[PDB]
DNA sequence: TGCCCCCCCTTCGGTGCTTTGCACCGAAGGGGGGG
């Protein structure tokens, strides 16, 4: 046969043979539409018919193109993919319009039958064999093998995407004034040239692609803005995402909320202030995908707030490398954060949100540090540099945090922005014991079998307490003893525990916790004026620790 | 006309399949310029997706260096590459390198590019250059010569290296030379001027082979001036209840290292239920118990020696105010070295930058003293470290590390 | 009823010290999106 472009050697995993899966029953409406498409691939030379010496076979089906009258052919190579060698995908990410520079001339192209315009590895074509019913399995039928990249094979996207780059590489090197964003078969080409020289280079590229067997039909040739590209709309000075459809159903299932939150996440890249905490909080729970969930009072308000954000059309701007990048974060409450990235005020390049709750106990300062890290990586991906940060945290607050924390932490070059609610530390433990403050020696204990336990304290002023606890653990009683000391103490208190577990949690100054008991401890710590925590080894005959260990054990 | 040394992987192991992480604009421009020049010289060649292997790559600037230096994270490949001690291509470690008054480190990695690599092994040295905003998909390359940062390059080149060093080693028999990865460690007891003179001689000695990042840079060490940070008990004459509680907790922990420490007579001082700020005198039995404990902390730990077959482990503690402590060990509580860093670069403003400098300092000391790179237990969150550490790295090697979170319940290594 | 990539939110099981309870993390399955 004819040889299109340079092929790619493909192998099977060692000791593995081709697939033998046969075919499942197919409806007559699909069997009829398939034999028409098979004949076209034979004419163009994309598929050969000879396969009596081929014991392999892979099931085939067909579904229609996205809002297009054409049926798409697909082969379920899932058995072949298990037996095919591994590839390294050259697709490392997704391009974003916020990283595009403004250009005077723009063109968008789509390659015709891309996968079918690249020659497959000669020795591998035998394993791509497939059978199609002739007339409801009455007669044997037509067997075939792929001569090009088939849709459904795990190696098809990587092989085409790499061969596409080799063809464009000489064109890009010989035209440095041009910018080419290649993503699968779709092509973005922009320059600051006059549209006449632009359409000239565009046709030069169209011929160059045709010089390797790649068609560029005019039905997909976009010459006039707004350019539909990667699901956005590209205007000369601004860009915006294509319209987003919000399901307005009155009976929400589990699968409905999953679709709702997914669309809100996609919208948050340009629509600022999107919240999905209370809406996603409805999905937690081992519920079936069809179970109907009633929307809570907080989730209904959250959905209404998101509806108001999407009523007005929002647009982003393009990147100017001559100006700095500015990233401004705002706290939304309940561990929610939104940010905007811009270069000139009120002209956002893109927006986003960070709502990840990592860890059982945390504070806003930690969550802000994590949001900064998300933005930093996101900015390096899109623009290759770290933005200047405007954070709702005072320099004094941040200085106190990182200098005193035991883990290394840091924020890049940033300045304070007085946009409430400000992030702060809600309490600070003293570094030295408090003179004149009552000293509480706390301890706890619980039975590993009965899950029953006691927790109490004893002070230097003679004050004592022991409380029995049911359905508890060693860790819970140790926390409970600290909570008792905080409740029964003045505004200034020294507390001596032997609980490494509790002390590790509290010293990290959390302001929120998944544990109801830790949250109550946090509430007491904010009320106090001076708190000192100290640790002592257990069973060493130390102060009240030996005394209170007997009381609770 | 040089035949290639065949290389195999450890049996039962595939190749490295580590994803490429995002790179800043300045690092991508540096890699594109370097990889284009390395492609003209045949040192690398483009590959496709049929190669399932990949290794991260980025660029660094060494200390006081204005030009970029390509650096590949061959950590996953080195662990999967056969250990050349079994092929007897290992480099013995001179115990006298740590005793010389001055040690200079030279980047001799540029010489590896002259030796070809085994054809069957080139597929494992694959890497990918990313593009800003994913304008272009991954541009994958693979090595055709000995790559920098790979543990097999100095081993294969060692036969070539010892010949180039024979005239200098014989003219200067009192100079110790050690080779580790892309670096060459040269130590002598001469005067500083005569030392740098002998270093400049060794540079021009290599150019005599070069005719038949660059060699001009060098960094001076002083291992004879390296000290250790011992465990110390504070000296007070009036002790509060809280002071003694901290002391007993510290001594109780230290007893895991020194089994002779007792706290029986000091714990009995904390018999009652006293306020923490109450000053209490020391009993007669307690004064002897404290004095006897300081003597134990002076003498060395029994049974602590370096095992060449065990890995080195390093822990680092953030003490604040720019202070950083560290311990190197193989078995727990059997520390081979303890130390403390202060006023490093980035002090009082950047924790990640200081931690990066400490990791480099500890690894360098480990190479000089034992010829190994330890595995680090870093006191930092995983995402916090992986976001910034490349911006402050200035070494040609990269050690293994994991992340921990240990609150300092007992200020053990720094009062 | 196919293939490849990226993002967020939740669950679940493995791992190692807080230890036999509890906290963390990476994989996986749901969704969004791209071709
Ligand atoms: N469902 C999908 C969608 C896309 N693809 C990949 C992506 C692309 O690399 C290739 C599609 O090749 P085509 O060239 O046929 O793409 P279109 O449907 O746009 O066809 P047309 O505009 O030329 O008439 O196959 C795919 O596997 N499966
Ligand atoms: O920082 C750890 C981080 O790096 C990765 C990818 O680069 O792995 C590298 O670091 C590990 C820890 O030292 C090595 O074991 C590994 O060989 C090396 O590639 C990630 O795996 C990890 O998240
Ligand atoms: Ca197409
Ligand atoms: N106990």
């Amino acid at each position: 046969p004819i040889s299109p472009i340079e092929t790619v050697p493909v192998k099977l995993k060692p000791g593995m043979d081709g697939p033998k899966v046969k075919q499942w029953p197919l409806t007559e409406e699909k069997i009829k539409a398939l034999v028409e498409i098979c004949t076209e691939m034979e004419k163009e030379g994309k598929i050969s018919k000879i396969g009596p010496e081929n014991p392999y076979n892979t099931p085939v089906f067909a579904i229609k193109k996205k809002d297009s009258t054409k049926w798409r052919k697909l082969v379920d190579f899932r058995e072949l993919n298990k037996r095919t060698q591994d590839f390294w995908e050259v697709q490392l990410g997704i391009p974003h319009p916020a990283g595009l520079k403004k250009k005077k001339s723009v063109t968008v192209l789509d390659v015709g039958d891309a996968y079918f315009s690249v020659p497959l590895d000669e020795d591998f074509r035998k394993y791509t064999a497939f059978t199609i019913p002739s007339i409801n399995n009455e007669t044997p039928g037509i067997r075939y093998q792929y001569n090009v990249l088939p849709q459904g094979w795990k190696g098809s996207p990587a092989i085409f995407q790499s061969s596409m780059t080799k063809i464009l590489e000489p064109f890009k090197k010989q035209n440095p004034d041009i910018v080419i964003y290649q993503y699968m078969d779709d092509l973005y080409v922009g320059s600051d040239l006059e549209i006449g020289q632009h359409r000239t280079k565009i046709e030069e590229l169209r011929q160059h692609l045709l010089r390797w067997g790649l068609t560029t039909p005019d039905k997909k040739h976009q010459k006039e803005p707004p350019f539909l590209w990667m699901g956005y709309e590209l205007h000369p000075d601004k860009w915006t995402v294509q319209p987003i459809v919000l399901p307005e159903k009155d009976s929400w299932t589990v699968n409905d909320i999953q679709k709702l939150v997914g669309k809100l996440n996609w919208a948050s890249q340009i629509y600022p202030g999107i919240k999905v905490r209370q809406l996603s909080k409805l999905l937690r729970g081992t519920k079936a995908l069809t179970e109907v969930i009633p929307l809570t009072e907080e989730a209904e308000l959250e959905l209404a707030e998101n509806r108001e954000i999407l009523k007005e059309p929002v647009h982003g701007v393009y990147y100017d490398p001559s100006k700095d990048l500015i990233a401004e974060i705002q706290k939304q409450g309940q561990g929610q954060w939104t940010y905007q990235i811009y270069q000139e005020p009120f002209k956002n390049l893109k927006t986003g949100k960070y709502a990840r709750m990592r860890g059982a106990h945390t504070n806003d300062v930690k969550q802000l540090t994590e949001a900064v890290q998300k933005i930093t990586t996101e900015s390096i991906v899109i623009w290759g540099k770290t933005p200047k940060f405007k954070l709702p945290i005072q320099k004094e607050t941040w200085e106190t945090w990182w200098t005193e924390y035991w883990q290394a932490t840091w924020i890049p070059e940033w300045e304070f922005v007085n946009t409430p609610p400000l992030v702060k530390l809600w309490y600070q433990l003293e570094k030295e014991p408090i003179v004149g403050a009552e000293t509480f020696y706390v301890d706890g204990a619980a039975n590993r079998e009965t899950k029953l336990g006691k927790a109490g304290y004893v002070t230097n002023k003679g004050r004592q307490k022991v409380v029995p606890l049911t359905n508890t653990t060693n860790q819970k009683t140790e926390l409970q003893a600290i909570y008792l000391a905080l409740q029964d103490s003045g505004l200034e208190v020294n507390i001596v525990t032997n609980s490494q577990y509790a002390l590790g949690i509290i010293q990290a100054q959390p302001d929120k916790s998944e544990s109801e008991l830790v949250n109550q401890i946090i509430e007491q710590l904010i009320k106090k004026e001076k708190v000192y925590l100290a640790w002592v080894p257990a069973h060493k005959g130390i102060g009240g620790n030996e005394q209170v260990d007997k009381l609770v054990s | 006309p040089i035949e290639t040394v065949p290389v195999k992987l450890k049996p039962g192991m595939d190749g490295p399949k580590v994803k490429q992480w995002p790179l800043t604009e300045e690092k991508i421009k540096a890699l594109v310029e370097i990889c284009t020049e390395m492609e003209k010289e045949g040192k690398i060649s483009k590959i496709g997706p049929e190669n399932p292997y990949n290794t991260p790559v980025f660029a660094i600037k060494k200390k006081d260096s204005t030009k970029w230096r390509k650096l590949v994270d061959f950590r996953e490949l080195n662990k999967r590459t056969q250990d050349f001690w079994e092929v007897q291509l290992g480099i013995p470690h001179p115990a006298g390198l740590k005793k010389k008054k001055s040690v200079t480190v030279l980047d001799v990695g540029d010489a590896y590019f002259s030796v070809p690599l085994d054809e069957d092994f080139r597929k494992y040295t694959a890497f990918t250059i990313p593009s800003i905003n994913n304008e272009t998909p991954g541009i994958r390359y693979q090595y055709n010569v000995l790559p920098q940062g790979w543990k097999g390059s100095p081993a294969i080149f060692q036969s070539s290296m010892t010949k180039i060093l024979e005239p200098f080693k014989k003219q200067n028999p009192d100079i110790v030379i050690y080779q580790y990865m892309d670096d060459l460690y040269v130590g002598s007891d001469l005067e500083i001027g005569q030392h740098r003179t002998k270093i400049e001689e060794l540079r021009q000695h290599l150019l005599r082979w070069g005719l038949t990042p660059f060699l001009w840079m060098g960094y001076e060490l002083h291992p004879d001036k390296w000290t250790v940070q011992p465990i110390v008990l504070p000296e007070k004459d009036s002790w509060t209840v809280n002071d003694i509680q901290k002391l007993v907790g510290k001594l109780n922990w230290a007893s895991q290292i020194y089994p002779g420490i007792k706290v029986r007579q000091l714990s009995k001082l904390l018999r009652g239920t006293k306020a923490l700020t109450e000053v209490i005198p020391l009993t007669e039995e307690a004064e002897l118990e404290l004095a006897e404990n300081r003597e134990i902390l002076k003498e060395p730990v029994h049974g602590v020696y370096y095992d060449p077959s065990k890995d080195l482990i390093a822990e680092i503690q953030k003490q604040g105010q720019g202070q950083w402590t560290y311990q190197i060990y193989q078995e727990p509580f059997k520390n081979l070295k303890t130390g403390k860093y202060a006023r490093m670069r980035g002090a009082h403003t950047n924790d990640v930058k200081q931690l990066t400098e400490a990791v480099q300092k500890i690894t360098t000391e480990s190479i000089v003293i034992w010829g190994k790179t330890p595995k680090f237990k870093l006191p930092i969150q995983k995402e916090t470290w992986e976001t910034w550490w490349t911006e402050y790295w200035q070494a040609t090697w990269i050690p293994e590390w994991e992340f921990v979170n240990t609150p300092p319940l007992v200020k053990l290594w720094y009062q």
